[PDB]
């Protein structure tokens, strides 16, 4: 696949990193901190430099991924 | 004698390794660390380095104004009252980072084991 690399700041500061397509959805994202860091995702609101990203769209609907390079850090909230 | 030291480690076996104090050798090849960033937790000491600050010309992954982490190599450091910067370099361009803000994919933390690996 064509998987790419972010990283998602909790709210206790700690940074995770995970790999998504650029298919994959919001609830998707949340799905996979869920995964990998037990937050429900009723607990998760995500954001990418300050913007909400909602539920029901993709990564790339923002125009947040580039190319294999430069890695989003998004940040619940 | 390791305990109060600052370190980059990582916490994961594909992680990336991230700056912080050791807190308290453990036992069972661990060492409690408290990252910068408020996570703590046992690490392995293989996943440890002890280099502070990271040395010139260290390939590194820095976080960007733009919030995107992308790759860079540190040319130099200030520590104003406390806090460490890094200069960082990207495609020719230098910049001014955060100790935290300053992290090492698998691959360039494993090139500075060798160096600064604990044990």
């Amino acid at each position: 696949p064509g998987s790419m690399l972010i990283f998602v700041k909790t709210l206790t500061g700690k940074v995770i990193h995970l790999e998504v397509e650029p298919s994959d959805t919001i609830e998707n994202v949340k799905a996979k901190i869920q995964d990998k860091e037990g937050i429900p995702p009723d607990q998760q609101r995500l954001a990418f430099a300050g913007k909400s990203l909602e539920d029901g769209r993709t990564l790339s609907d923002y125009n947040i991924l580039k190319d294999s390079k430069h890695h989003p850090l998004l940040r619940l909230r | 004698s390791f305990v109060g030291l600052r370190v980059v480690a990582k916490w994961s076996s594909n992680g990336y390794f991230y700056s912080g104090k050791i807190t308290r050798d453990v036992g069972a090849g661990k060492y409690k660390l408290l990252f910068d960033d408020g996570y703590e937790c046992d690490v392995l000491g293989k996943d440890i380095l002890l280099c502070d600050p990271i040395p010139l010309d260290t390939e590194v992954t820095a976080l960007s104004e733009d919030e995107y982490f992308s790759a860079g190599v540190v040319k130099g450091h200030r520590k104003e009252s406390g806090e460490l910067y890094y200069s960082i370099e990207k495609e020719g361009q230098r910049k001014w980072y955060k100790r935290m803000a300053v992290i090492l994919s698998l691959e360039q933390g494993n090139r500075l084991r060798e160096q600064y690996g604990l044990g």
